RNA sequence: UGUUUUUUUCUGUCUCGUGCC
């Protein structure tokens, strides 16, 4: 009778927040990222591309709970280098690679058709 | 009762397959054969029309008016 | 401090599945474009039936389970509807959604074959996988019976429900000979070797490997029948672009306002 | 009465008002066995009459 | 329904706000004017399901659905029993989607 | 009145006309009622198994063939 | 004006039963019979 | 239904799988089970010790 | 120089059988 719905897992809740920054107190330079309605499709990719940068001294993300829809990635740069724009970087150089990915899919698909 | 749509572990159409596999097992095909004459390879999907059971016969049996 | 360009290389291009290989790229992003291949893809489904008049045997919603699970193809059709939950209008407008229509009733004495081909829909391109094979059927209707109804389909995704889940299976492997260590045999000696395997029948695995990365990952999108595999796949790479831009939009928002 | 919700998530379910308030109604969807408490503008009343009668 | 008494007696009827003294704080006109609901309807825990009233005016001794069960009528069949009395059988459907907790073996 | 006239067999009392008949063919000690009985439950079930061939005439039937030759 | 349409049992042929009468089908005569589907707005969500 | 074919019994809203062998009392299905017991007239020789026989025979 | 409504926790008996931790 009480089982969820289907669009608690994607969809937004009035009030709720997408991504919350919140500075740790127990090292420098170190804050915990909460995202909300998402899985380990969104944390995985980041744990990795954070993973390349050498300036990130620590970074992994976590499920508190798998029924509840929210992950924390804490991450650890630097004292030269905050937290904040390693996050930035790592989306955007994300998001080139795959619209480079696209791309040469694409023009492999269409030159794979009869030739 | 009646053939599933799509298979509960993969997820591939199977519905428009019973009647296909049926006529197939009756001309001279056996099971073995018939199987990956229909296009399946997984052996998931191969339950769909083995362990199947057809009672929707029993139950138009039972027709409401004449 | 930056990511890779990854290499595509597709081996088979056929209709029904695509047998592709990404080279030159981490794990967890193929991992990642796997389960949005199951999971985060647009698709036009049903999801909404109204039953005016059952007199079949099986149950009232059972109709409506397998109504769901018929495929529809969207080949151009789903990058154009919008979802129905921000849609700004009452009822299911067609700019929305796609209506669809079966009536049927046997009245000659052998029994019927109700299948996909009954859903008349309103749309041309929006038809059940019938137009290139028998049909789906849904149920099986006997002299004096009848089912009368009429549904709409909308937009929707496999993390939503199964519905929406275009791909049959994805055969995602990458590192066939065992070089990586991630998988201890027992007994390499007695297991077979794999499809895309480069060593001879001689050596049952490939050395360890100390400094050695996952690359050269393999994919076998199959394809149900309503999106074409290469569509899928282009669809789920924009969809993740597309989420990624909108966590960066948050981020920066967030940082601005702080 | 039987209504119909036009906006929000459950756009396109339909149930039959319980219990009503000044702000907010409980409808129990049609499909779904789970009651939820959806706000009362966010409903249509949609209505089953039977118009002839002869 | 059967005859309690001489001055006892049951019938179908819905029963109303004003006439009925005995009566529930449910839902009374989802069921036609037999007192018998419609195949097809919701219901839910606590609604009325059979239109059943004893006269003394009359007091509501009808059944409702049992609380946590959230179904659906299939078909409702009318006859009479061994005694001649109207007799009538209800039965609710309900799709049970399997979730945590079901036993499985 | 509607039944004397109306022809019994249709539609869904086939079994219970058959099972009426074959009783009253019992109960009667005559000849030529019991002949007369057991023809008409003869040409009951003749006109029940055309009716079911007509209706099991596909799928039905079918699906008796394919199991048949399976086992 | 609804005259309480039912279904007979075996026959399935349409009856019109009123409150206070013998619940019988207007040929042959049984005693078993079945009501017919509701007019309301049976709308299910194929999920 | 005795010696019934299928037909009759699809007509008459049963199946032909049905085992039967039970019966209906205000229609609700009633079976009777197999009470088992001392075999009679048969001779058994007992031997109670928390008593005052040493050997009892029951018949 | 004017404007029509206030009633609310009911409730059921004794017996037997089956299933589960
Ligand atoms: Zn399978
Ligand atoms: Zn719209
Ligand atoms: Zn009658």
């Amino acid at each position: 009778m009480n089982a969820p719905p289907a669009f608690e897992s994607f969809l937004l809740f009035e009030g709720e927040k997408k991504i919350t920054i919140n500075k740790d107190t127990k090292v420098p330079n170190a804050c915990l990222f909460t995202i909300n309605k998402e899985d380990h499709t969104l944390g995985n990719i980041i744990k990795s591309q954070l993973l390349k940068d050498p300036q990130v001294l620590f970074a992994g993300y976590k499920v508190p709970h798998p029924l509840e829809h929210k992950i924390i990635i804490r991450v650890q740069t630097t004292p030269d280098y905050s937290p904040q724009e390693a996050f930035t970087n790592a989306i955007t150089d994300l998001i080139s690679e795959l619209s480079l990915l696209e791309e040469r899919f694409r023009v492999a698909i269409k030159d794979k058709q009869e030739g | 009762m009646i053939i599933p749509v799509r298979c509960f572990t993969c997820g591939k159409i199977v519905g428009n397959k019973w009647e296909a596999y049926l006529g197939l097992l009756q001309a001279e095909y056996t099971e073995g054969d018939a199987l990956d004459a229909l296009g399946l390879k997984r052996y998931c999907c191969r339950r769909m029309l083995l362990a199947h059971v057809d009672l929707i016969e029993k139950l138009l049996n039972y027709a409401p008016l004449e | 401090p930056y990511a890779n360009q990854p290499t595509v290389r597709i081996t088979e291009l056929t209709d029904e599945n695509v047998k592709f290989i990404i080279e030159n790229t981490d794990l967890a992003v193929a991992n990642s474009i796997r389960r949005v291949f199951i999971a985060e893809v647009p698709i036009i489904a049903i999801d909404w039936v109204q039953i005016d008049a059952n007199s079949s045997v099986l149950h009232d919603e059972f109709i409506a389970h397998r109504l769901g699970l018929i495929p529809l193809t969207s080949d151009d059709i789903v990058d154009k509807l919008q979802y129905s939950r921000d849609c700004t209008c009452e009822e299911f407008c067609p700019e929305c959604s796609v209506e669809f229509t079966l009536d049927v009733r046997c009245n000659e004495d052998q029994t019927r074959h109700v299948t996909s081909r009954d859903l008349i829909s309103n749309s041309p391109r929006v038809i059940p996988v019938t137009s290139r094979q028998d049909d789906i059927l849904i149920v099986k209707l006997r002299k004096g019976q009848e089912l009368r109804l009429r549904a709409y389909a909308k937009k929707g995704f496999g993390k939503e429900h199964a519905k929406w889940n275009p791909t049959a299976g994805v055969a995602f492997e990458y590192d066939p000979d065992n070089a990586l260590r991630h998988t201890v045999y027992p007994k390499p000696e007695e297991w077979p070797k794999s499809e895309y395997s480069e060593l001879d029948e001689d050596e049952s695995q490939a050395p360890y490997d100390p400094n050695g990365k996952p690359e050269r990952f393999y994919y076998n999108v199959e394809s149900c029948g309503s999106l074409r595999p290469e569509t899928i796949v282009l669809s789920a790479l924009s969809g993740l672009k597309k989420k990624l831009s909108d966590l960066q939009t948050q981020l920066s928002h967030e940082i601005q306002s702080d | 009465q039987t209504v119909r919700i036009s906006q929000g998530p459950y756009k396109g379910y339909i149930g039959v008002v319980k219990d009503a308030t000044e702000s907010t109604a409980r409808v129990e969807l049609h499909s779904t066995c789970q009651t939820i408490s959806v706000d009362r503008q966010r409903l249509t009343t949609v209505g089953s009459r039977r118009p002839g009668g002869m | 329904e059967s005859k309690k008494g001489f001055d006892q007696e049951e019938v179908f009827e819905k029963p109303t706000r004003e006439t009925c003294q005995g009566m529930r704080h449910a839902i009374y006109d989802k069921l036609d004017d037999d007192g018998l609901i419609a195949p097809g309807v919701r219901v839910s825990g606590d609604d009325v399901i059979i239109g059943k009233t004893v006269t003394l005016t009359k007091r509501d001794c009808s059944t409702f659905l049992r609380t946590s069960e959230t179904g659906i009528v299939d078909q409702v069949m009318v006859t009479l029993n061994q005694e001649g009395y109207k007799f009538c059988k209800i039965r609710v459907r309900s799709v049970r989607i399997p979730q945590i907790g079901d036993k499985f073996a | 009145e509607k039944e004397r006239f109306r022809k019994a067999p249709p539609n869904y009392a086939m079994k219970k006309t058959q099972l009426l008949k074959e009783k009253a063919m019992a109960e009667d000690l005559g000849d030529q009622d019991k002949a007369k009985q057991i023809q008409d439950q003869l040409n009951e079930l003749e006109e029940r198994a055309e009716a079911l061939d007509r209706q099991r005439t596909k799928n039905i039937s079918a699906i008796s063939y394919i199991n048949q030759r399976n086992r | 004006q609804q005259p309480m349409i039912y279904i007979c049992g075996e026959c399935h042929t349409e009856n019109e039963i009123k409150s206070r009468d013998p619940i019988r089908c207007r040929e042959c005569g049984y005693r078993i019979m079945y009501k017919k589907r509701t007019k309301r707005l049976v709308v299910f969500d194929a999920r | 239904l005795n010696g019934l074919t299928d037909r009759d019994l699809c007509e008459l809203n049963e199946c032909p799988l049905d085992p039967g062998g039970y019966f209906i009392i205000n229609g609700s299905e009633k079976v009777l089970i197999a009470q088992e017991k001392m075999a009679t007239n048969t001779v058994y020789v007992f031997a109670k010790k928390d008593s005052k026989y040493a050997y009892t025979g029951e018949c």
